[PDB]
């Protein structure tokens, strides 16, 4: 329990001083995805191919 | 009984949680799905290579 309070504290305060929001460090690092191909993975293969 | 002085001061100081701050409103760039040129048959040239 301890351990989980001060990563805690770290991680806020590295998001803080590095202006980074919450929701902007959970798209960077989120294993969840949307499992659609996007537009911008088609026009990849489309040029790709 | 409406616990005011003699002369009408009230005697409680008052409160009204001050409005929630600014608010930050962003834009984003949005792409769509793009197709590419097709190819036709090729005529046959009169000149060589």
């Amino acid at each position: 329990l301890p351990r989980l309070v001060i990563w805690l504290y770290q991680v806020t305060q590295w998001l803080t001083e590095a202006e980074i929001t919450t929701e902007a460090i959970w798209l960077l690092c989120t294993p969840e995805f949307s499992g659609n191909i996007s537009p911008e993975i088609s026009n990849l293969l489309n040029n790709l191919r | 009984r409406h616990n005011l002085s003699i002369d009408g001061q009230p005697l409680s100081l008052a409160i009204y949680a001050e409005p929630t701050d600014p608010k930050a409103l962003l834009t984003s760039m949005v792409q769509a799905s793009q197709g590419g040129s097709a190819v036709l048959p090729g005529t046959l040239s009169l000149y060589r290579f």
